[PDB]
């Protein structure tokens, strides 16, 4: 599922975004709405452009969703049970566009972290954004 | 995709003999029961929560119908789909917000609907070239989103 | 995950099947290989066609599969550990084609069971064949 | 996809400068480390079971080029892809049983060995135009599967 090795990878990765989470987090949001046209369908509110403190805002309250999530990461159900019932009571985000942005967060990432995104962790961080993705996605049927 | 001149005189003959009501309304009422998370471009309507009465539902049966009508345009110009659909891929996505993904969803449960309505004349041989329209529809219906 | 009311719903539906469980499941192995080219190439040894007793002894060996699957329903995970570590060490069938074959059972299954396959069952027919994807699918990453 | 005459300019750039090594034995060993399922169409290689040596390794850094080089031919006839891949889409299903999912998988991998090569010069921008490529690629490679 995940590893010791896992749980750790994922440690060095989310602790190298340290105070650039929801810096981070914006600009792989804006790439979903780049990359796939189709996700900002569940945006229609949002001022979608370069300047979009909506996408910031809404941005930061991702990563800081990501930070504690690393975290409570043994438990990851639990920790999630509220941003998740909040998923798919409400929001109904289709489970499929959690692919797009794990890869819109992935490649992020990638960018801003290419020294420490060596590949043992590209594949324990796509395990962790796979399963935060799971989490989200459960409490639908 | 460049189908048998054939596969048509079938996966449009199948067509025919939708008595498009029963039928529209049953993959528009399977939708809502089985991906749950689609009764959200939908509480325009009423009670969806019972399935029952999603089924016991008029709005739905209705939504049902007009979703299948505007399908059949599309199975009888198969060819130039793209075109067919372009106004409403245009307007899926500018005006209603739709996950176009919930497109290949309908089909997969239609497909099904489709399958139920035929039993044993619903074949293999003929759920392939279902499986080559249903895409099809999904995908020209898929379009025109930026 | 599994309502009382969806370890119900399939058990109607998983006993009406009865011994055409591998009738069935040959006749949804058929529909995958004609519906999707694409999987056909996990199965390059088999003859595929009409008769295809490769296909049926094949078909056979699944239905077999998800009769077992009914009944070990609590507990699906141990029930499934062989044959997953299977589909995971060996096999290594990509988790996507999973949906695909899921919807050639599930279609399937509607044609030889218009009456009892209502819909409150075509939902956790759904979530019985996509838990036993998921478990299939576990041993991967 | 009907790009920008444009975004061609910069989709073939940024291109000109995959020094063709490096990046292509990357997404590579970036594959089946990370998608590990991958390594099935490759025990006609070596030692792939730690990371540092299937990226250590030699007949996937030679096959990484390989894929890269052919990639490459697509990027510069980007117009008739479907074409140019025709061949290899008709060898990769009679010859060589790859799962077709694979080659989607090869192109969000590609789109990650890209974006760490280029930093902050991997855009946006940039990444909706190589998402418009990659799936362009594995669609044309996707093709005469039957
Ligand atoms: C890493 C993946 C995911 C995480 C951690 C996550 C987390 C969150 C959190 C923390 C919120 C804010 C809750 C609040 O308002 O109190 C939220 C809201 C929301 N999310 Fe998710 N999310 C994920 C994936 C997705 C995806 C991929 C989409 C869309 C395709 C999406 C769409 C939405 C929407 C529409 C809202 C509503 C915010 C608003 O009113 O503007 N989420 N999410
Ligand atoms: C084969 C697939 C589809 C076809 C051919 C189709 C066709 C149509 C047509 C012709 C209309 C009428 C719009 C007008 O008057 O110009 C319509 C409306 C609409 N559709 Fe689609 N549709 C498809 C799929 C979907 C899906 C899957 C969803 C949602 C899951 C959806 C949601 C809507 C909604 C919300 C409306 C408006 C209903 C209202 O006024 O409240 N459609 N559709
Ligand atoms: C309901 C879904 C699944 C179940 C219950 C399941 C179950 C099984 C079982 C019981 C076997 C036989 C094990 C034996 O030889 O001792 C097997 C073999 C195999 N399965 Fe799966 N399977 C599932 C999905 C898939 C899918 C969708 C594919 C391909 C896309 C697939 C491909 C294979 C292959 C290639 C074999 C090897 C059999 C042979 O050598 O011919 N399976 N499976
Ligand atoms: C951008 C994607 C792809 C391109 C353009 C590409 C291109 C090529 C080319 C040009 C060859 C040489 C065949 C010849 O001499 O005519 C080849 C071989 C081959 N490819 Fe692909 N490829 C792609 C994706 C994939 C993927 C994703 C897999 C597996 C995951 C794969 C598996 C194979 C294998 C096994 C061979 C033969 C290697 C050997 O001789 O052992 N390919 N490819």
């Amino acid at each position: 599922v995940l590893s010791a090795a896992d749980k750790t990878n994922v440690k060095a990765a989310w602790s190298k975004v340290g105070g650039h989470a929801g810096e981070y987090g914006a600009e792989a949001l804006e790439r979903m709405f780049l990359g796939f046209p189709t996700t900002k369908t569940y945006f229609p509110h949002f001022d979608l452009s370069h300047g979009s403190a909506q996408v910031k805002a809404h941005g930061k309250k991702v990563a800081d969703g990501l930070t504690l999530a690393v975290g409570h990461l043994d438990d990851l159900p639990g920790a999630l049970s509220d941003l998740s019932n909040l998923h798919a009571h409400k929001l109904r985000v289709d489970p499929v566009n959690f692919k797009l942005l794990s890869h819109c967060l992935l490649s992020t990432l990638a960018v801003h972290l290419p020294n420490d995104f060596t590949p043992a962790v590209h594949a324990s961080l796509d395990k962790f954004l796979s399963s935060v993705s799971t989490v989200l996605t459960s409490k639908y049927r | 995709v460049q189908l048998s001149g054939e596969e048509k005189a079938a996966v449009l003959a199948l067509w025919d003999k939708v008595n498009e009501e029963e039928v529209g309304g049953e993959a528009l009422g399977r939708l809502l029961v089985v991906y749950p998370w689609t009764q959200r471009f939908f509480d325009s309507f009423g009670d969806l929560s019972n399935p029952g009465a999603v089924m016991g539902n008029p709005k739905v049966k209705a939504h049902g119908k007009k979703v299948l009508h505007s399908f059949g345009e599309g199975v009888h110009h198969l060819d130039n789909l793209k075109g067919t659909f372009a106004a409403l891929s245009e307007l899926h996505c500018d005006k209603l917000h739709v996950d176009p993904e919930n497109f290949r969803l309908l089909g997969n449960v239609l497909a099904l609907v489709v399958a139920r309505h035929f039993g044993k004349d619903f074949t293999p041989e003929l759920q392939a070239s279902y499986q080559k329209v249903v895409a099809g529809v999904a995908n020209a219906l898929a379009h025109k989103y930026h």
